[PDB]
């Protein structure tokens, strides 16, 4: 349980779990490679509890313009879709929790968890990257979430005896702009 | 909302099409609890 | 690697009255992440620039007969569920707790938009772009031609007539097969080849590193631990050694936030140099010296590397 | 085809809005970076207020001493910051107008053989148009189209000698054989003078 700790004044939070620490006779307290306190020893039962912080993350927050609509899609980042904040109960510090925040169309994907965009199996030019090949778009009236697409499919008729070659040609113009001065 | 959020890191009443790092969430703690030896003799304060 | 900071965090963490103190001291955290965001963005830039440079997904045909040019180690393997080729994994081989705690102390790492699937996928449609139609494809559409005739164009672009390779096939094939087939060993041979990806990893590895170390400095308190600190002393005290503590923890934060970009600036300059190289001595034949290998450049092929590319460039020695 | 495609241009710039955003981005940044150092000047710093009048009209100078080199100190700092950053950017934006240099010289000046480096396709000409704070360049390149199919060989036998074409490539439609150029389709007979 997320709760705070007092160990002969070593205050703290976090969550207090089994460990099989190797401890020694003698031994109080670990640490880890930062230099912190990782794991405690109780002073009534002689017992080695780990110690882990509250779970947390980041938090982004996907929409279109304001001009074209007012709904948004939030990703809750490198966060497994279990552990999403469900109840708003006094347990979070963010009070914009989402209006179901679960049974809704709920994404897990390589960057986090994706909650009100709905997945589809099409595959469509990127609008709004979101993370490990994944991408979102506003579509119709609705946010939704998809993998890109390289590009067109094609086939080259190789064949070893077979040539091709244009008759006619095209004029074509383009455009670059490049910054020259501040 | 999330979105009044946006608009709050955004310093503006308007937010163009993209996504945006909005803050940072955690898991508040519920209790709080305390461990102490259970040792109770009282230290002789009044000697000194 | 794209890396984001929690300033917060970092500096204070869960303590209320650190943060008070740290709201008077200006948007600097603020500063802080619009710059890391904006590398951020530069390393998808970056990699789209490099490898995006194709609109079509060409694909090679099911009968591997080029007038025996082999090209069996550089095409995808089917078999394979990575479906990369024998040298590509060879490379993805070569290069290589604390994560948890750099999570924990509010430094994270963003995963890449384009996935290694989609990076080889390019790859493979430039491969098959140039091998059925030459250069064509890169300047319209592609049209196709013998790989023969391919390589007689070529050399005819060097200075050498077309029969010198009609009557040399079997020759010049076997011993293209012959240079290719020695690339592999040479790279499996020598640990030491992907030096210059592994810096840049060993660099951005150290950085966080030592900003992590960071965090263990009195820089003149009584202690590095904020919890004792409060847990010890009244609020008007405790000011004096909390102020300490976070123009410490600011000063850190700032000079690893201007290493990064100049790090960044030189990054984005060898991608464009890789870009360049990929448009000319891939989708053309460069004349310019020493650009594409050393030699009288012929062909160059593609291979994706983990944060890179490696080119093999073809050339035309001559000898005797 | 040239004067449609000049024609296009106008209509292609004035329908797209985002089209100089890559112009546009300087101008925010630098604004946004002056914003930020003016809107430096109201933290206290730890000081008691970040006006330096109220200060001095409200305290002796032994201790106005001690609350001034905070202000003094953070604000350094923050000039110090600005500065770095418009260093790295103006390295950066010298890297751009080195490019534009060169892509006047080998696009404008001449006409270029590599590849991407002035437009998409065969390049032709090039013209240059001036923009707040920046360059427009209009590449012109030749692009193919309509192509067909034909049965080809390296050589052709002929009374017990082999014959390579000179600057072309054989062709058929099917029956009977030619020798044409490679970028556009132009039939001829294959006689002692193109091989
Ligand atoms: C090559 O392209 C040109 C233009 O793209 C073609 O000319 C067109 O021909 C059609 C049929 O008569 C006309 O309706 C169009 O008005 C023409 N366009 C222009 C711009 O003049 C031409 O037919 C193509 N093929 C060739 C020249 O063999
Ligand atoms: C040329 O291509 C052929 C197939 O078209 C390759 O033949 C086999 O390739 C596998 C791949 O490692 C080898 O394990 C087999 O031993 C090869 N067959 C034989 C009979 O040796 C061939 O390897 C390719 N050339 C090179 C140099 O790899
Ligand atoms: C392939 O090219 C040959 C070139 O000669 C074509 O043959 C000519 O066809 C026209 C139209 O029927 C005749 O008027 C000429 O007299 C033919 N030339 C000769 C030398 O006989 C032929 O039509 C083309 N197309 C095919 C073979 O399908
Ligand atoms: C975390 O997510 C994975 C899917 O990526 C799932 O298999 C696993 O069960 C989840 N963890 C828990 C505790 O449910
Ligand atoms: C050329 O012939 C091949 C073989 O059928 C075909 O696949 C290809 O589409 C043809 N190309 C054109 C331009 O007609």
């Amino acid at each position: 349980k997320c709760v705070n700790f007092n160990f002969n004044g070593l205050t703290g939070t976090g969550v207090l779990t089994e460990s099989n620490k190797k401890f020694l006779p003698f031994q109080q307290f670990g640490r880890d490679i930062a230099d912190t306190t990782d794991a405690v020893r109780d002073p009534q039962t002689l017992e080695i509890l780990d110690i882990t912080p509250c779970s947390f993350g980041g938090v982004s927050v996907i929409t279109p313009g304001t001009n074209t609509s007012n709904q948004v899609a939030v990703l809750y980042q490198d966060v497994n879709c279990t552990e999403v904040p469900v109840a708003i109960h006094a347990d979070q510090l963010t009070p914009t929790w989402r209006v179901y925040s679960t049974g809704s169309n709920v994404f897990q994907t390589r960057a986090g968890c994706l909650i009100g965009a709905e997945h589809v199996n099409n595959s469509y030019e990127c609008d709004i990257p979101i993370g490990a090949g994944i991408c979102a778009s506003y579509q119709t009236q609705s946010i939704i979430a998809y993998t890109m697409s390289l590009g067109a499919e094609n086939s080259v008729a190789y064949s070893n005896n077979s040539i091709a070659i244009p008759t006619n040609f095209t004029i074509s113009v383009t455009t670059e702009i490049l910054p020259v001065s501040m | 909302d999330p979105l009044s959020e946006t608009k709050c890191t955004l310093k503006s009443f308007t937010v163009e099409k993209g996504i945006y790092q909005t803050s940072n969430f955690r898991v508040q703690p519920t209790e709080s609890i305390v461990r102490f030896p259970n040792i109770t003799n009282l230290c002789p304060f009044g000697e000194v | 690697t794209k890396t984001s900071v929690d300033c917060t965090m970092y500096i204070c963490g869960d303590s209320t009255e650190c943060s008070n103190l740290l709201l008077q001291y200006g948007s600097f955290c603020t500063q802080l992440n619009r710059a890391l965001t904006g590398i951020a963005v530069e390393q998808d830039k970056n990699t789209q620039e490099v490898f995006a440079q194709v609109k079509q997904i060409y694909k090679t045909p099911p009968i591997k007969d080029f007038g025996g040019f082999n090209f069996s180690q550089i095409l995808p393997d089917p078999s394979k569920p990575s479906k990369r080729s024998p040298i590509e994994d060879l490379l993805f081989n070569k290069v290589t707790d604390l994560i948890c705690a750099q999570k924990f102390n509010g430094l994270t790492v963003l995963p890449p938009l384009l996935t290694d699937e989609m990076i080889a996928q390019y790859t493979s449609a430039l491969l098959a772009g140039t091998i059925t139609s030459g250069w064509t494809f890169g300047a319209g559409p592609a049209l196709q031609i013998p790989f023969p005739m391919q390589m007689a164009y070529r050399f005819n672009g060097i200075g050498v007539t077309q029969n010198v390779l009609y009557e040399n096939q079997k020759l010049i094939a076997n011993q293209f097969n012959s240079a290719i087939g020695k690339i592999q060993d040479s790279l499996s041979s020598t640990p030491s080849a992907l030096g210059k990806l592994q810096d840049v990893v060993n660099q951005n590895a150290q950085a966080l590193n030592t900003l992590v170390k960071q965090l263990s400095s009195n820089f003149g308190a009584i202690s590095s631990v904020l919890n004792d600190i409060l847990s010890r002393l009244d609020p008007p005290e405790a000011e004096v050694q909390i102020d300490r503590l976070i123009t410490g923890r600011l000063q850190s934060l700032q000079t690893y936030v201007t290493q990064q970009l100049i790090r960044a600036a030189e990054i984005r300059a060898s991608a464009n140099l890789a870009a360049t190289k990929m448009s000319e001595c891939v989708l053309g034949q460069s004349k310019r010296v020493d650009f594409c290998g050393k030699g009288y450049h012929l062909m160059s092929f593609p291979q994706s590397a983990p944060h890179g590319v490696v080119f093999l460039h073809v050339t035309y020695v001559p000898a005797q | 085809q040239f004067n449609s495609a000049i024609g296009k241009i106008q209509d292609s710039l004035s329908s797209t809005p985002s089209a100089l955003g890559k112009l546009q981005d300087v101008v925010n940044q630098n604004a946004q970076a002056l914003n930020t150092l003016v809107k430096q000047l109201s933290s206290n710093f730890g000081a008691i207020s970040s006006v330096l009048n109220d200060i001095l009209s409200r305290l002796d100078p032994p201790e106005a001493e001690v609350q001034i080199d905070r202000l003094i100190t953070g604000r350094l700092q923050s000039l110090q910051t600005y500065v770095t950053q418009q260093l790295i950017r103006a390295a950066e934006i010298r890297a751009s107008a080195n490019l534009a240099a060169t892509k006047m010289s080998e696009c404008v000046l001449g006409q270029s053989k590599r590849v991407d480096f002035c437009g998409k396709g065969y390049h032709l000409m090039s013209f240059p148009q001036s923009a707040p704070h920046g360059v427009v360049f209009l590449h012109v390149t030749y692009v193919p189209a309509q192509e067909k199919n034909f049965t080809t060989a390296p050589a052709i036998c002929h009374d017990g000698k082999a014959h390579f074409p000179r600057e072309g490539v054989f062709v058929s439609n099917g029956t009977h054989w030619f020798v044409t150029q490679r970028n556009f389709y132009e039939p001829q007979i294959i006689t002692t003078d193109n091989t």
